[PDB]
């Protein structure tokens, strides 16, 4: 990130979100549920929004 | 060794010494004006 700081402008953004997950196996974890944990609220956003 | 006594009824030597002083002053006014404005380019690019 620090190779791409905005150097001195002023900081105006977009944001773009990509979490890569919501991935069904026999095997789902922990690791799978801290992911599929954001993906669902995501989904509640495109509700909410 | 002819130099001062008589020979500055004339030119050349005349105004030098003078220029000295006052070219000093030309230089560095000239330098600011040229650093300046561009420092305040970098300037107003962070301030923003």
């Amino acid at each position: 990130n620090e190779t791409l700081d905005t150097k001195q402008k002023r900081q105006y953004f977009i944001g773009v979100l990509d979490i890569a997950g919501f991935e069904i196996f026999d095997y789902n974890g922990f690791e799978q549920l801290c992911i599929n944990f954001t993906n669902e609220k995501l989904q509640q956003f495109f509700n909410h929004h | 060794k002819l130099y001062i006594k008589v020979k500055p009824l004339l030119t050349m030597a005349k105004v030098e010494d003078e220029l000295k002083a006052l070219e000093e002053k030309l230089k560095k006014a000239l330098e600011s004006l040229e650093k300046e404005e561009k420092v305040r380019k970098d300037i107003e690019v962070q301030n923003v």
